[PDB]
Order: structure tokens, then sequence, then C-alpha cells
């Protein structure tokens, strides 16, 4: 409220206030599977200039 | 001039009626010295018994609301206290 003027006897004035806050951030944990090629298996892939099928 | 002065009087005692501790310059000093029935003036502000846990709250005032009941009024400016009731 506005700020209460001092004269005389006074026992009501104004207040000021206070408040807090929780700030939360979550973190996710997520995955992929990917396929390919055994690693004993490339030497019968391996072709003139690449490597797979 | 001297009208005017005499008017200048009349308007100042009208204005200091509704005063509740006017600044009157007297010539004399007034003999009180009789410690009784001293107590009813327009000035002793306050009440006769007051508690120390009492509510005294202090607003803006419109008129002259001195020792008299007062109401809310909301009107830009804070709302204030007005003479009535």
């Amino acid at each position: 409220a506005n700020p209460t003027t001092i004269a005389n006897e006074v026992n009501t004035i104004s207040t000021i206030g206070f408040s807090s806050e929780v700030v939360r951030l979550n973190y996710l944990k997520l995955q992929y599977k990917f396929r390919h090629l055994k690693q004993t298996s490339e030497k019968f892939y391996t072709s003139d200039s690449y490597i797979g099928d | 001039t001297t009208q005017l002065v005499k008017e200048y009087q009349e308007k100042r005692s009208k204005l200091e009626k509704f005063m509740k501790n006017p600044q009157h310059d007297a010539s004399l000093l007034s003999n009180s010295n009789e410690f009784r029935d001293k107590n009813v003036e327009f000035f002793a502000s306050g009440g006769t018994r007051t508690s120390k846990f009492d509510k005294l709250e202090n607003h803006p005032f419109l008129g002259y609301p001195y020792k008299r009941g007062v109401k809310r009024v909301i009107q830009h400016y804070e709302p204030h206290v007005e003479a009535g009731g």
C-alpha cells in the first residue's frame, strides 16, 4: 500500500510483503537403436571402393 | 483600508473558530492556577481514558472532522475520511 504518514500518534502502518519462488528444471534420458554389420564380417562385404551391403 | 482590516479580523476569527489549536497572540497571560475545570477545552485532544492497546488509523481528511464521527469516502486519489454519521 501507499506509505503511512508519521503524524501525531498512529499504530496502523503499511506493510511490505515478501514472496518465494521455486524454479525446477527437468532432464530426460532418451535412446535410439541402430543396426550395423558385425566386426568379424566386413571382409565378406568389402567391395572395390566401399564396405557394406 | 480600515474596513479591509475589519473584514480581515472577522474572517480570521471565523476561520480560527473551526480550529483545534488556533494561534492567537495575547497581550497578557491568563490565570489558571486552580486545578479544576481545566479539561473542557476544544484543544483537549485524545480521550479522557486511553488504553495502551488502542487502534489508531491516520487518514487524509476533507473538511473539519475534529472530535466528530467520520466516514470513508472513495473517489484519482486515495479514499478520505469525512465528517458524517
